[PDB]
């Protein structure tokens, strides 16, 4: 399964595929591995269903937990923090998390979206190189967006990039899935701006698979 | 006993001595305003999605009751589900807590909680409001809640001047005339209107625009 | 003694200050009727299948047991079977929890308890109340229990207008009438009748009929 | 000691505030008889196959001790032999319980035990009945046994009415005569003749029976 | 052994096998898997007689408890997050439970009915492709579903379904029972509608066993 | 070592052979497994002669232990959750028990024969085919019951089936001792009936012995 | 009670016999000046990058509460953010600390803190000032702070003499003048013109420069 | 990858590559692993990103953590204790670090840098050779030093020496990274002297990095 | 307090009654003299590299903190550097140690201590001294040291007949000298002058041949 993020001027969208295997059957195709944890951050995990949410809820609820303590939100920086804390806290007891954020701070909005992912070991590591990718079709994914990078301008852009990158690797993977346009199931994404996290609408998505299919027909 | 009663009396003067705080029910949702002249130090918070929270007294003692009350909602909320959490619940917890205090400690909170809850997004409830006091006694107003300082001045003030339903402004106003029996006040409300997170502070330019 | 009765004072007038509360058995089973202004506060409760549990005082303080009833149910219910669970034996709990209360901590609990037993679905049975006190003292009333407030006034107007296995409807009546000694009332019932969770409360409409 | 004289007072005021009871030996073996209208409530039990317990007192105190004593007694018999768990052995703990009790606790208990003792079934042996009072004071009388209320009368009353080796019906009536000084009563009897467990209760058609 | 559910407009229906070996050797064809948990849910586990049961027990007291102590039942969510607990809770300490419910708190009661599966390592998963099956005949059951889903207009037709998903898994998978005519043994099922959770009447399905052999001799 | 029971209407009979082995050797000739724990239930543990002992006493104690602290015995469930807690007890910290009882409560007499057995986990299971039985021989004597269960009409009758059946299971399992005639010893019964639970004599099944023998002879 | 009083003189007899100190707050940042003759122990300290501390009274009583401030602040920052460490979040532990200790500790903490708090480096913000007192009490002034010895004469001293955002050589002068009422001086500043530690002891030849 | 350090006259200079791998993929290009922990100290990890700073900035806080509650800072001994009780203490709950310090109470100011570096086994050990170099290229590090080292006079030279030889142990070592033009990423270094611990610049490094593979190569 | 005053004249009575003892910066370090019969109990100890310690009053009390502090000091020592260890730091633990024994232990330690640090072998300090008394108080001399007996006549005796910076044997007749206001002496020196270890005990003839 594969998870995607990518930054454009003024923001990031990460988004992620809907399909989960058992071995080699197809236990799942509605899975939702993409959530918003605040109001600008996101995780996706390369996960079965239950700990794509499970892993999003609790730290949605420590973030929140923190600014009604405080008064305020945590700093990216701390954020990222207890995330990794709370990411270590679990590999003691592989399910490795992407978060995409914006960080209001930032001195300047048109980079301000940020992109963590962790190692193997529970190790977080900030992307400078502006996309990322995690699961078994995350190789394919990050050469696809090397290619086609150079074409985001927008946000809108930007999440057709990362659509494709998620074709990409649905086409070379098979424990990640493509866009099923019989049953009308498409990959779930969410933009960060300034404005905040949003869900992108399943609309956009469809209209915007549908157009890559095309144009590789 | 007489000890009871004079452990009672410190914490009314205490209470008596501080600054005043108003709650009340309006069409939008619950209301906050507290006299503070303070700009880091809160009377008014958030405790749970739908429920909010407001104290008068001494503050090293109200807040550290602030904090475990998010402690004890958040935990519940994750152990169950978010809509476990009610007014009536962290109330309930805030008596239980205070009456042990007021029981077994060395000296009583001198403390007066006020915990609201508003419908949630989609439904239609009438607003709760709860007065915990120094000694986990519990009461359950409708209309508005009045603590710290001297409460009669005011709460004469409003039942008179009280209109259920007002609007946002209006209640407002009703709220700081009450009190005066401006960058000196801490707003909030409990909007019903929100989606999930009710609270909402009123500062700077919004709260003069109320004014 | 002198630190005994001290306690034993402050619990007694506690408990003379808190709402007034009834259990009596009739044909269909128990019914509680008791004062209780408030809409979110409870004094009467359900434990097991076929016990329930009233009380009459400090909130924060038979609330908190009625929940370690509940507790200490199940967990029998889960470690035995579901029919070791019966009045007699929550009541006994009660008392010597109470009692080690009243002896080991601060203050004593300003509390009065009911917990009432009904028949199983089946088989006959003549319902059975007890009454636990602020000391861990346990009484076993066969007709009613009058618990809180000033109880004579209550007791006495039962003991006269008490007809034994009366019409619900009817030991609604006398109830509310020796109470006098709507939406002011909480009431519920032990049925009978049902097969296994014999609790059921009666809100208020349907409520209103039976008035 | 002032405290201590207290400490006894509040006890022993307690203990005459509360139903009667007695215990007598027959030649059947000992008879319990306790008057006492609750009929889920209970003052007289089992404690081990040939012994039983009587208490008089405040319930939830005198019946937290007859928990602790069938806890205490299957223990022993399961660490040791069935035939450890004596009359003598099980006072003894409960002398040493209330005494701790009355010493360190806040409040004494206000109770008073019987734990009576009946011979095995192959052999014959005399009854035994012992007084275990809040204190931790033990005693061990021979014929009978009262606690709780006014006992003056009641002792006083089977003194002279008292006939040793009475057959059960005869025991009976002098017992509830002397308590008198029937859907009220509860009664038990600690049976010689039973094979293993020797306690055992008259629920009242037998009472009515027995009792005209 | 295999447990069933599928939903049906205004409801769910859950089913299960009777049978339950060690190894070759049958050592049950009585075994009850499937039990109501409380009022709007009910649980199969494809597991032992006792597990089923135990499991089932210990659940439903968790439920009801909490309903005494606050009044009210748990949300939909509650309930499930309470269970995926336990489940984890056992796992810590194979049997995966299938979990069919009414959901009377949901807009649409027509899509009222709930069903929430186990994965291998306990995380919880919401069935959207509106049937779901576990065990070792989960796989012909469920692909027997997939051709007969069609059909499901009611909960008669729907207990058809589950019935006759039951009896494919039987006749590919020997772990699974099917109907035993000579004895009289049938799947337990249960049925849960906006009127709340009822046991199917063995009468019921011996009804439907017969319809489904008949209409293949 | 085999256990056996079988219901009868109006009762329960349990039966239980008399070796012990230790591998090849033949370590007992004398050895109890069936004991009467209370006045109404009776286990018997396909086990050494102290297992089968040692563990009929504990529970045994546990039944009257709960009765004399609470005025009244447990109900037959009670006691299958007294007795499984206990078994799962002893396997955390592999004799598995056979319990028979009659339940004075239920309704129809002539059916309150009960039985309960434990598999290899610990989990109790209800007997509702009317025989179970045990051990290394338990096979031969289930399949013996089978076939002669149609033959019981009455305690008697329900005696001689069981007595046959572990005459089946000591002749085609040597782990298993048939009745030595030589040094007259014989299975133990025990039955169970509204009246109480009694022990057979052993004159009466020498006499059911001494007739399955020269019935095959 | 009188248990709470005898306590509550005790204390505030203790720090009216030590030396006294002043914070304040100039354009630049806040000011510590403090009489202190000995040379190794200090009355002012730096709790965490932004944030300083001065006391006075007892010293082995505000010097252990220093070093406890220093602990959780450097705990904080290490599970959080450096930027969770607040002015107010200090004072807030010290007053709940302080107030335990007054209730629960055989003798009440003979001391006067304060928490002073600058702007981080890039940003614009109102210095902050907390004087928390030895029953847990918290108070927040905007300009000064003054504490230990007799305060009045100092107090006074200032209210008329002092400007806002005076330059660090004024407020040194304002300072030592209003403590009227050279080597016996601990002076520090909290410099919100430094990047990251904000803490900077003036001593020797720079201090004579200002002074 | 590789980190190095050297002392010069008057202070020491410490560098790292940018690379991080797992396995044969390359998994970063901008990684730092030389951090400044304190004013006069900086350590530097052979390890991931993130293993590279949490432990400076753990290391950091307890130094700093010290020097409040005691108003002074540890003597370089004390540094360099805790630091391997640090060490000892995560080898019982392989990323061993290099310690680059100054000493400001030594005597002579010219030999005032420090370079402590730790074994396989959690022991501390200081370097009196003058250089010193850990992670997988170290060895090509240090052959390349020991050639080198003649030249170094000042902080200058002693900082192209330091990149000279992370270049070389790039260029025999795979998981090591060299100077990638095309992207205008170099090697991290920090230099320490009398005045304090400095981030060296990406201008000095680049400027220096160019310098070497475009001559060398056009 | 009446009592604390009672706690201290207990306390102040107790040295009071004990043999005088004295701490004087000279020239090559600090001295220490004490008056003591006994030979093998001892008044004066080492207690790290560079810092000694002196008490007077009940022996196995200020022993027990003798050791206290050597068990601190070599804990630190091995913790950080052996630099770390100060006069300054060991005071303040023995200062925190008394007041806590001062407030919450039945009895006051009668003592009164004495640290005294000297300077590194390579740097050029002024030795520091100071006195911890029976409840906590720290006070830090810059020349002499005098605790336990009656202190008035040898402290007037040394402000007089101080010269700072004496030789060793001139130092030592002053401090001879304002005690008696020879082998009942207990004599050693914090020599500045030794590389490592600073503690010298003078004892037979090394103390003779400077008399």
């Amino acid at each position: 399964x594969t998870i995607v993020a990518l930054k454009y001027p003024g923001g990031v969208v990460m988004a992620g595929d809907r399909r989960s295997t058992q071995g080699n059957m197809i236990s799942g195709r509605d899975v939702r591995k993409v959530y918003i944890t605040d109001d600008y951050t996101a995780t996706g995990i390369a996960g079965t269903a239950a700990v794509a949410v499970e892993f999003a809820r609790l730290y949605a609820v420590e973030l929140e937990h923190y600014e009604k303590l405080e008064g305020v939100p945590l700093t990216f920086a701390g954020k990222i923090n207890r995330l990794a804390i709370m990411v270590r806290g679990n590999l003691a007891a592989l399910a490795l998390p992407l978060l995409a954020g914006y960080d209001i701070h930032a001195s300047d909005p048109q980079s301000a979206g940020r992109i963590v992912s962790f190692d193997a070991a529970g190790g977080w590591n900030i992307e400078e190189e502006g996309y990322q990718a995690v699961g078994s079709g995350s190789l394919f994914a990050k050469s696809s967006m090397k290619k086609l990078y150079s074409q985001v301008t927008d946000g809108d852009s930007g999440l057709r990039v990362a659509v494709e990158a998620l074709y990409d690797a649905a086409d070379d993977d098979s424990a990640t899935g493509g866009p099923d346009l019989v049953r009308g199931i498409f990959p779930t994404a969410v933009i960060i701006d300034a404005d905040g996290a949003v869900d992108v609408p399943e609309s956009r998505i469809a209209e915007l698979a549908r157009a890559i299919i095309e144009s590789r027909s | 006993e007489q000890a009871m009663r004079e452990r009672s009396e410190l914490a009314r003067k205490g209470i008596a001595r501080a600054k005043s705080v108003v709650a009340l029910a309006y069409a939008g949702g619950v209301l906050f305003v507290a006299e503070n002249p303070s700009r880091s130090l809160q009377k008014i918070s958030e405790l749970y999605d739908r429920v909010g929270f407001a104290a008068a007294g001494k503050f090293n003692e109200f807040d550290n009751l602030r904090r475990g009350g998010i402690q004890f909602a958040d935990t519940r909320g994750y152990a169950y589900d978010r809509r476990d959490v009610t007014g009536r619940q962290l109330a309930n917890v805030y008596a239980q807590t205070l009456g042990t205090i007021f029981t077994e400690q060395a000296k009583p909170y001198e403390v007066e909680l006020c915990v609201a809850e508003v419908a949630h997004y989609g439904e239609t409830k009438r607003p709760e409001l709860y007065r915990i006091t120094y000694d986990g006694s519990i009461a359950d107003e409708p209309h508005f809640v009045v603590m710290g300082g001297t409460t009669e001045p005011i709460a004469n003030a409003l039942k008179e001047s009280y209109a259920e339903n007002a609007s946002l402004t209006d209640a407002l106003r009703i709220a700081v005339a009450a009190l005066r029996a401006v960058a000196s006040l801490e707003v909030a409300v409990l909007d019903a209107n929100r989606p999930r997170r009710a609270f909402r502070r009123i500062t700077g330019s919004a709260l003069q625009a109320l004014l």
